[PDB]
């Protein structure tokens, strides 16, 4: 399919968010369960 | 022209061999009160009691140092922040004794290179430049506040500020990894980032420059005799170097703008060695490094040590033998 | 061992999918 | 340019998201189950939480032995019972 | 002029100088030995293989 | 804690203090969305 | 025009990655390299070798993963997959430490095959290979600080650690044991790297400060165009600015870029030579005459004998945990201690 | 879209807001919605803190900043700083809330649908950069309010409630300020003041009544500085001495904000008046003067005589003397015997701390407060475990003390970078070389040669 | 008008397929409990 049809701002905007996402998930980790101390 | 005003122009005069300008009115004579005073103590400064505890601390070349080991002694522990210049002192003796050089070198030279940085803002608007080189000085500047004043500031004591020698930097740097685990401060991180990376950049710089300079002269000479100061053409072919650059990462994780290019290469170690500063000014008030002590743990809950307790167990070998004989109470607390 | 057809099953499944929809500009291209 | 067909034509094109879509997820829950399952562990040799020591022993089992290294982490492991 | 880190590459298309450099290399390389010998003879103590053999000294 | 009525909304609260934040990234999507101009 | 000529053409064409006859070296080596760390930080242990946890898997987050060194037992072993001490299993493979080796290997051949790259490129687009050359400090580091330092102790052990925490344990570990700091070639390399970044600083900062104004724009990156002839900032102004703060200033641009390879180069080179000195424990641990006085006088104190009473701590306290083969026990009477800490 | 790319504005998109300086409207937007944001956080960031309060903790266990702000007005707490009631803080934080609403709502207003520039619209509310008296009028409207708030807090510490006062007779209360300090010998004594140890310059101040007193003074400085302004324009000397356009204003208020953060982190690291360690918890100084304390304290009860046990130095293992004669603790905390607090001074007389006292008058609740200050020490890691950088994971707890004084020198630097960086640009673009230099105009190719 | 399978396409798979792998890896590994 033709190349130019999802706008660019929002690929960058969703693939921010999905990495603010998983880095969020290993933040949590730090406090939960393995590796949290507790 | 009346007399201040002849003086006002010589002062900020754009042909003086050395720029003077109004922040050289205050540069000048305190770097050299801090110079000959460190120079003089260097030599001949007698011992130090560094931590109050009447243990005096043999740091000139004529009471046992070398260059290596010797070093302007830091104030007593004793005095703490108390401000002791040499009139506060009953005699000179004294003075010696107490640490007086230490503060009188480093407040001279504090003033004296933040009006380095003031006095390169100043030659750069009498020249008609750009004014931000003061602001890439900033960072080595801060970097030399956080561990003469603020680090002090935070801890109570300019026994605490970095000793101005070989040695004693690194006692400062062992004992602030004790107290602060600053290897595990992302700002020290950022800071090693900045000072390896600029590493990095200037040799890459340099590199790519040199492997591209436009053939002007013969295999018998030196290959500099082909610049000549204030030729208006550039001496390399940039677009040799993108090409080499560009084909050894991929295209465009190189530069084709020479102007982006040199911002680059002031940003990175300026912001780097910022962070760095940062880290010592924040840790001069006890945020410390992270602290992942028994952080893995099994089902039972036998601690499982990682590479982190291995850093706290040299960490506890620097804490226990670090001044020796100064604490009296269990918790080191400042 | 039951656990590494579980686990390269999506794998597998992804690769068999972008193999059916590239397959006939994978053609042409070949 | 070099031939290849710009990424800002690729990833904003339908047909990449068609196909990434499913493959990324795809993998991302292959890698999920990888853990999961277990399997990692003993890919890999990694002690679970309850695998690192007997329940009454507290000596690190280190190989000391060069050559019959592995006889020796098989014995350390045959030794959780 | 040539640099000074270049002296030598005056060399490089005079095959008897060459030759004659290195002739002089290797006359200093000898010399090298014969001193060191000489020295280390100077100062060698040979009254006890045991004790005080050669890697001692 | 909140008094009791408003609990109801506490996930909410707990999350309130980043919007902020959530400000900076939005110049930059808006900027994206512009190309950056 | 024969099959390895064909095959010239087709490693040397102008595509996205340039492949290269040292494409064939680099690129599987430097797979390898990130990949076996990318694989040991995520899945493998260091309980068998070092009994400590080193991996996602167990807990462990970006700044305390590793792939540690192999068991100092395993001496300086290889470690193949298919020799000795694996015989071929995987998975004893990765618990005897065997992905150490492996990316230390790899890592090393893919550096060759990128200094190998440097030169294959710049020989292609005809520029002198001075990036090649002043890749060769890296090359010097890496070889002398996981390969030499370890060839010359009892094991790869005793190498550095793949991962960040493990680093910085290295560091704290040679600052204790060989009094590193107090090594003037350690000292030179740390006057290279910081020369280095301050000449970085400094030179972007200038340029950037000496631009002609070549555009009417407030932001001045689009008054530069990349095939222009002319220099885009005044040199002249810049030596004057220079002369006048500094009391010195570089003239000659090609001078002041042939400087700035020059002294990070060197600085990593000087390094390289002290650590292939600790290889051998010829360390510069000690000023003689200054232990002669303090041994004779109870009240001779320097910030050099301050840093050895921490050195000592360093050691005791660190030593049985970071090298458990050799089953230390120090009883708590004998640990050093100051008062009350 | 007027001036809203780089060709016509001359300013890059990370320059972006370089594009607004001389768009009045905007700019106002711009600043109300920020403004907004600020009061955003106020609220938003009060509530959350209410929602994980637990009134019997105390609140530097908690990790809170706001709160302790609100407790320090006396809002909410009782005698020690005991929370008698949380409902203030909620209002407050609410409160602040709803506003932020209102701000948010005019920021954007201004910002993307009213005027762009407010010029053509009002002549009061129009301005230009160059224009002095209008400028000044403006700063003097400003210094109103700003002495206003000034005389608000004077208002609560004398009309609606006081303030928490740590050093209130018979302990920690709220306490009416009704003989405010109005000398200005006092006042300005304080200004006057060195900032080295022993002295601290005016973050030293350790009473209410001087801090009433002060906010008094200041409130009608303010106030009459402003009428000064909004009536006059630049005298000759200030003209001379100035850059005047938008880019040197925010220059010098950058200047300024990076004075007042390390000022401020000063004051959170030292002070124990208007941080009180009731809801901050001790200073430094303080914990490390608490650990002597705690050990005096304990080895007397084991029969110590602790005026003369002789440490290892020779130096009193509990007791010593300052460089001028007082008494004071032993060990490190030497350092600190400028520390002054309500657990402590009850053991001071005129030479320092009193022997006698010492041995017979140590009432419980000092060693009650001396093993709390002891063992809350502004000492802990990056992730919030408390103690020295050794020791193992168990307390969360990193100080208040910490937080704000570590973020406000960060923001305290980043500032004075940012002035720097904004007065050279306005002095350049003044003199109209902050694009480059003339090629066909070079200075330096117009001045002698050095040498 | 463009390939597809280029050596481009395969350096960017042999990163990027493993990349995913592993990042649902240590997702799964944020909820493991002792
Ligand atoms: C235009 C300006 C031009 C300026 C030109 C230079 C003029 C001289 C400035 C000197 C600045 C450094 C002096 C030392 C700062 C210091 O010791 O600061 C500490 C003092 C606090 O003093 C402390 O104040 C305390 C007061 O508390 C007392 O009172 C309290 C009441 O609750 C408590 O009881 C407490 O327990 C009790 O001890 C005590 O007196 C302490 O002994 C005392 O040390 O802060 C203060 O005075 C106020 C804070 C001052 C700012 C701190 C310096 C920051 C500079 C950073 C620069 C970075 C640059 C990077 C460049 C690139
Ligand atoms: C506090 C942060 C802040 C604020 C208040 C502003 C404000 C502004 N910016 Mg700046 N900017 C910022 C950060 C900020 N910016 C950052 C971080 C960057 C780097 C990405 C920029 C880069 C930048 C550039 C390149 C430009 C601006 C411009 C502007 C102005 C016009 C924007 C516009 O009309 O677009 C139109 C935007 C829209 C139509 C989208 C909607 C925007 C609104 C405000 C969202 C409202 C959301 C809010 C939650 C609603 C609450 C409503 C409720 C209260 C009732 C405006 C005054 C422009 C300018 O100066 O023009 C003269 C301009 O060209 N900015
Ligand atoms: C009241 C404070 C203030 C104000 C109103 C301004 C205003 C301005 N600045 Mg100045 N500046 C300031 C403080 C301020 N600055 C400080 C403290 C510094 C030192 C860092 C600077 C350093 C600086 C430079 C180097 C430049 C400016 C420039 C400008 C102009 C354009 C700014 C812009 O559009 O950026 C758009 C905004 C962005 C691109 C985003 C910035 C991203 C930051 C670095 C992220 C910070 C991280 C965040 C706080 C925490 C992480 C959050 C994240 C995880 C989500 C504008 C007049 C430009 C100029 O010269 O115009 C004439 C310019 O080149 N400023
Ligand atoms: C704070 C800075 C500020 C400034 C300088 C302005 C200035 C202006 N506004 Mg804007 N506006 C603001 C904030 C501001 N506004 C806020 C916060 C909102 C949301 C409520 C708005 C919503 C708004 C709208 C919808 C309109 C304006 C308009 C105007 C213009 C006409 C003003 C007028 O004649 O009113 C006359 C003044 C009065 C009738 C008296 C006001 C009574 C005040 C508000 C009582 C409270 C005073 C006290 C100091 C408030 C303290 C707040 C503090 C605690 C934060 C003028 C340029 C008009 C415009 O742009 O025309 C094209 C217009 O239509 N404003
Ligand atoms: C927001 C605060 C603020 C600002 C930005 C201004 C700005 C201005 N004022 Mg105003 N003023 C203010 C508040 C303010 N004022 C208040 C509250 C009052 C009532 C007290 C006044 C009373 C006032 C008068 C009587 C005059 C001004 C004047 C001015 C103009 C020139 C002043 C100057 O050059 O200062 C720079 C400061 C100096 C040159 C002082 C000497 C420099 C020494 C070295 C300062 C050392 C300070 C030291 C570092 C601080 C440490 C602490 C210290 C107390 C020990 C300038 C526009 C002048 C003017 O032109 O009016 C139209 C003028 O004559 N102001
Ligand atoms: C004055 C600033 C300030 C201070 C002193 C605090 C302090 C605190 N906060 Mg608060 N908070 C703040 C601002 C502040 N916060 C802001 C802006 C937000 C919105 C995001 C919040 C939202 C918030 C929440 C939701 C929570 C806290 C919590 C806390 C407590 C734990 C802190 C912690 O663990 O941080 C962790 C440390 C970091 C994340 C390090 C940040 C490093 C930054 C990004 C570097 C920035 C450098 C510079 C600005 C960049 C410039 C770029 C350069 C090139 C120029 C502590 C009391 C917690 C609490 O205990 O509540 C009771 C809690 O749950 N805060
Ligand atoms: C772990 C085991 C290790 C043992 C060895 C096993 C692997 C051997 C090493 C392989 C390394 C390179 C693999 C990718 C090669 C490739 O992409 O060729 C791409 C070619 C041609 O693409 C064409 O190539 C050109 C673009 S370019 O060459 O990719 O730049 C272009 O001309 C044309 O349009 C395009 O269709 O297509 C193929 O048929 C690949 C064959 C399989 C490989
Ligand atoms: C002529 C003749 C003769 C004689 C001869 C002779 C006598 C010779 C001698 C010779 C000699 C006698 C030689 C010697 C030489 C020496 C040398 C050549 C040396 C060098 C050295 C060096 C080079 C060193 C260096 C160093 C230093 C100093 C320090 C440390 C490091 C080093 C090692 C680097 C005869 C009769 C036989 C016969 C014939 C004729
Ligand atoms: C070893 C080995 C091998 C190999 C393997 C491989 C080859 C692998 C690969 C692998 C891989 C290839 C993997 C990957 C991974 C990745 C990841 C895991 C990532 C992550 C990321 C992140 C996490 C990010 C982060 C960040 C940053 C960095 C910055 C920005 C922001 C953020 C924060 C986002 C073989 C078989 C041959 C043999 C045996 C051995
Ligand atoms: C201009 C501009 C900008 C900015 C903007 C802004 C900054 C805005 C802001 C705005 C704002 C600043 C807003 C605010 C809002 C708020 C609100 C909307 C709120 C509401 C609230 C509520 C509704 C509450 C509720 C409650 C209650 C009442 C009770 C308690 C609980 C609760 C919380 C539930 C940007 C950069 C983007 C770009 C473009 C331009
Ligand atoms: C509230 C309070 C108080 C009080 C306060 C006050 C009363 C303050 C005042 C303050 C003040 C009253 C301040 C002032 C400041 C000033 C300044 C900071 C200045 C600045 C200046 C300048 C910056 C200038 C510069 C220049 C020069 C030097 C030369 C020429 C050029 C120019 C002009 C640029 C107290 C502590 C009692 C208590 C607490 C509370
Ligand atoms: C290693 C490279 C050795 C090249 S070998 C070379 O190859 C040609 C075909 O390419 C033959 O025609 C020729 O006879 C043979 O010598
Ligand atoms: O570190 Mn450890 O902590 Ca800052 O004080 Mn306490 O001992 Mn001492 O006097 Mn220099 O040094
Ligand atoms: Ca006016
Ligand atoms: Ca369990
Ligand atoms: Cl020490
Ligand atoms: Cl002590
Ligand atoms: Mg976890």
């Amino acid at each position: 399919s033709e190349g130019g049809r999802i706008p660019l701002w929002i690929v960058a905007t969703v693939a921010g968010m999905g990495v603010i996402v998983i880095v969020g998930l290993f933040f949590y980790g730090a406090y939960a369960g393995l590796g949290s101390s507790l | 022209a009346n007399l201040w005003e002849r003086f006002c122009n010589w002062v900020t005069s754009t042909d003086n061999r050395l720029y003077v300008g109004w922040f050289g009115v205050i540069m000048i004579p305190t770097l050299l009160a801090a110079t000959i005073c460190f120079v003089i103590a260097f030599i001949a400064a007698p011992p130090v009691d560094i931590d109050g505890i009447r243990e005096p601390v043999s740091g000139s070349l004529l009471y046992g140092n070398n260059i290596i080991t010797g070093a302007v002694v830091p104030s007593s522990n004793a005095i703490g922040l108390h401000f002791y210049p040499i009139w506060e002192a009953a005699s000179l003796d004294e003075w010696l004794y107490n640490g007086g050089p230490y503060q009188l070198i480093i407040f001279h030279f504090l003033l004296g290179a933040s009006c380095y940085m003031g006095r390169q803002w100043e030659l750069s608007y009498r020249l008609g430049m750009r004014p931000w080189i003061c602001v890439a000085y900033s960072a080595p500047l801060a970097s030399a506040f956080a561990v003469f004043l603020i680090y002090p500031i935070g801890q109570g004591s300019f026994s605490d500020g970095m000793p101005l020698g070989i040695s004693g930097t690194f006692n400062f740097m062992i004992v602030f990894q004790a107290e602060h685990n600053i290897l595990m401060h992302p700002f020290h991180q950022l800071g090693v980032a900045g000072v390896f990376g600029g590493a990095l950049f200037c040799a890459m710089h340099g590199s790519l420059v040199t492997s591209s300079l436009i053939r002007e002269t013969t295999e018998t000479e030196s290959a500099n005799y082909g610049y000549k100061f204030g030729q208006e053409e550039e001496t390399y072919n940039i677009v040799a170097a993108h090409g080499y650059f560009g084909r050894l990462i991929f295209q465009y994780a190189s530069f084709n703008n020479s102007r982006s290019l040199h911002f680059f290469l002031a940003a990175w170690p300026v912001v780097g060695v910022w962070f760095a500063a940062l880290g010592i000014s924040t840790m001069a008030f006890n945020l410390n490094g992270f602290n992942f002590n028994h952080s893995v743990i099994d089902a039972k809950g036998n601690v499982i040590n990682t590479w982190a307790d291995i850093i706290n167990r040299a960490n506890l070998g620097m804490e226990v033998m670090h001044e020796r004989n100064a604490h009296n109470f269990p918790l080191d607390l400042a | 061992d039951w656990r590494v057809l579980v686990v390269l099953l999506p794998v597998l499944l992804a690769a068999g999918w972008a193999v059916r929809n590239i397959l006939p500009y994978a053609v042409k291209q070949v | 340019t070099t031939g290849e067909r710009p990424f800002s034509d690729i990833i904003t094109s339908v047909r990449y998201w068609v196909i990434h879509s499913i493959t990324i997820p795809a993998l991302f829950i292959a890698g999920w189950l990888f853990v999961s399952t277990g399997l990692a562990y003993d890919v890999f040799g990694t002690p679970r939480p309850d695998s690192y020591y007997a329940q009454e022993q507290r000596s690190i089992p280190l190989v000391t032995d060069r050559f019959e290294a592995k006889q020796q982490v098989e014995t350390f492991l045959e030794q959780l019972k | 002029g040539l640099p000074w880190y270049r002296v030598h590459t005056v060399l490089i298309n005079d095959p008897g100088r060459l030759i004659a450099a290195h002739l002089m290399h290797t006359a200093l390389v000898a010399g090298w030995a014969g001193s060191m010998a000489l020295y280390e003879l100077a100062t060698f103590d040979p009254s006890d293989p045991v004790l005080n053999p050669m890697w001692r000294q | 804690k909140l008094p009791e009525a408003y609990a109801i909304f506490d996930p909410l609260v707990d999350v309130l203090p980043v919007i902020p934040v959530l400000f900076l990234a939005l110049a930059f999507v808006w900027q994206a969305a512009v190309g950056f101009r | 025009r024969g099959w390895f000529d064909i095959l010239d053409d087709w490693l040397k064409r102008d595509r996205f990655v340039f492949v290269g006859w040292s494409g064939i070296l680099l690129f599987p080596c430097a797979y390898l390299a990130l990949g076996g760390w990318l694989t040991g930080t995520t899945f493998v242990t260091s309980w068998y070798t070092h009994g400590l946890a080193s991996s996602y898997l167990e807990g462990c987050n970006f700044l305390t993963v590793a792939v540690s060194t192999p068991a100092n037992s395993m001496g300086h072993s290889l470690l193949l997959l298919w020799g000795p001490e694996a015989q071929g299993d995987f998975t004893r493979w990765c618990q005897l430490g065997g992905l150490w080796t492996f990316i230390a290997l790899h890592g090393a051949f893919g550096l060759i095959g990128f200094m190998l790259r440097q030169f294959e490129i710049a020989r292609l687009v005809g520029v002198r290979p001075y990036n090649a050359i002043a890749f060769s400090a890296p090359i010097a580091v890496f070889v002398s600080v996981f390969l030499i330092y370890p060839l010359g102790q009892s094991s790869w052990f005793f190498a550095p650690s793949f991962g960040v925490a493990a680093i910085f344990r290295f560091l704290l570990f040679f600052q204790g044991f060989h009094n590193w700091t107090l090594n003037p070639f350690h000292m030179m390399g740390v006057a290279g790297v910081l020369g280095g970044a301050l000449l970085c600083a400094i030179h972007g900062a200038t340029v950037e400060n000496t631009l002609f104004q070549d555009g009417e724009g407030a932001s001045t990156f689009r008054a530069f165009n990349p095939t222009q002839a002319e220099e885009t900032y005044s040199m002249v102004t810049a030596n004057r600015f220079w002369s006048q703060i500094f009391g010195i200033a570089f003239s000659n641009k090609r001078w002041l870029h042939f400087f700035m390879l020059f002294v990070p180069v060197t600085g990593l080179w000087m390094s390289a030579i002290g650590v292939v000195g600790l290889a051998l424990n010829l360390r510069s641990y000690d000023f003689i005459s200054q232990e002669i006085r303090a041994a004779e006088d109870p009240e001779f104190e320097t910030f050099y004998t301050k840093n050895l009473l921490l050195n000592e701590g360093i050691r005791a306290w660190m030593a049985p945990q970071d090298q458990p083969h050799e089953n230390f026990v120090f009883p708590e009477e004998v640990l050093p201690r100051g008062n009350a800490l | 879209a007027t001036n809203r790319d780089q060709e016509s504005s001359g300013f890059a998109w990370w320059a972006g807001n370089a594009r607004l300086i001389n768009l009045s409207g905007k700019l106002l937007g711009a600043h109300v919605a920020h403004a907004g944001l600020i009061v955003f956080w106020a609220g938003a960031m009060t509530l959350f803190e209410l929602a994980h309060f637990i009134p019997e903790k105390p609140m530097y266990e908690q990790g809170l900043i706001l709160i302790p702000h609100i407790a320090t007005l006396g809002w909410g707490v009782g005698p020690g700083g005991e929370v008698v009631d949380t409902f203030p803080f909620f209002v407050v934080g609410v409160v602040h809330l709803i506003s932020s609403a209102v701000l948010g709502f005019g920021g954007v207003y201004h910002a993307i649908r009213g005027p762009e520039t407010l010029e053509e619209y009002s002549s009061f509310f129009g301005y230009d950069w160059k224009d002095k008296n209008k400028m000044t009028t403006i700063l003097g409207f400003h210094l109103i309010v700003l002495g206003i708030g000034a005389l608000l807090l004077v208002a609560k510490a004398m009309f609606f409630g006081g303030l928490y006062d740590t050093w209130a007779p018979g302990g920690g209360d709220v306490r009416v300020i009704t003989n405010p300090t109005l000398d200005p010998r006092v006042i300005f004594g304080y200004l006057l003041k060195s900032p080295f140890g022993g002295e601290g310059w005016i973050v030293s101040v350790n009473n209410l009544e001087d801090v009433v007193g002060g906010h008094i003074w200041i409130g009608l400085i303010c106030i009459a500085g402003g009428i000064w302004h909004i009536l006059t324009t630049p005298f000759g000397w200030a003209r001379r001495a100035f850059i005047w356009s938008g880019e040197a204003y925010l220059s010098y208020s950058l200047g300024a904000l990076s004075m007042m953060g390390f000022i401020a982190t000063c004051f959170v690291w030292f002070n124990n008046t208007v941080y009180p360690s009731e809801f901050y918890g001790p200073t430094g100084p303080e914990a490390s003067q608490a650990q002597a304390m705690t050990f005096l304290i304990r080895d007397q009860k084991l029969g110590a005589n602790v005026g003369s046990a002789q440490g290892p130095t020779g130096l009193g293992k509990y007791l010593m003397r300052s460089p001028t004669g007082e008494i004071i603790f032993g060990g490190e905390t030497m350092r600190f015997w400028d520390f002054r607090g309500p657990w402590l001074e009850p053991l001071r007389g005129p030479n320092g701390l009193d022997l006698n006292k010492i041995k017979n008058d140590i009432q419980p609740w000092q060693e009650r407060r001396a093993a709390e200050y002891m063992t809350h020490a502004p000492l802990g890691s990056l992730n919030s475990v408390g103690g020295v950088a050794t020791e193992i994971n168990s307390v969360n707890f990193v100080s208040p003390r910490s937080w704000l004084a570590t973020s406000h020198f960060v923001l305290a630097f980043f500032f004075l970078v940012g002035h720097l960086w904004h007065a050279g640009r306005a002095r350049a673009a003044a003199a109209g070389f902050e694009k480059g230099i003339d090629r066909e105009s070079e200075p330096v190719l117009s001045m002698p040669s050095l040498d | 008008s463009y390939p597809i399978f280029t050596v481009r396409w395969v350096a960017v798979h042999t990163l990027a397929v493993p990349t995913i792998f592993f990042l649902g890896a240590i997702a799964a590994m944020q909820f493991i409990q002792r």
